[PDB]
């Protein structure tokens, strides 16, 4: 769903500055 | 037949004891014994990675310390 | 024995088709088909009250287009 | 927890006008 593709890409965002 | 919205919020962080040699599943274990949510509903991510389940976290390069990010995935 | 943190993030929106005589459990229920989340680790918010699980919606006036908020509650 | 009654505390306030 859409959605949870763009939660998806938000927290794959995050992840790459908050690991 | 009655029409509602529900909107969904978890924004904690959790402490997780484990091991390098531990499966993305064992973590997800740990997960659901903490918050309930079943691991097939959990995706786990690392430094834009999304983790899978029968690899383990020294695949990844998690160590001590590590920040990993869990979405709840929907049914 | 490895530390990690795991943040847990949930932020989205679900429509639930339900009768007004439905508990806040038969809700919850319906939530738990849909994000997997057991009843008992759900806990359901409508207008600054927390709801109660032996509790109907009418007893809220829970009506059409409701927006209910779910926190994942950790055990 | 602290962190589960302030994440209530949160939604609660939150719910007094996204209803
Ligand atoms: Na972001
Ligand atoms: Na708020």
């Amino acid at each position: 769903g859409q959605q949870e593709e763009e939660d998806l890409q938000r927290i794959l965002q995050l992840s790459l500055t908050e690991h | 037949a009655m029409q509602i919205f529900v909107r969904t919020h978890a924004m904690r962080t959790d402490v997780l004891e484990v091991e390098p040699s531990d499966t993305i599943e064992n973590v997800k274990a740990k997960i659901q014994d903490k918050e309930g949510i079943p691991p097939d509903q959990q995706r786990l991510i690392f430094a834009g990675k999304q983790l899978e389940d029968g690899r383990t976290l020294s695949d990844y390069n998690i160590r001590q310390e590590s920040i990993l990010h869990l979405l709840l995935w929907p049914r």
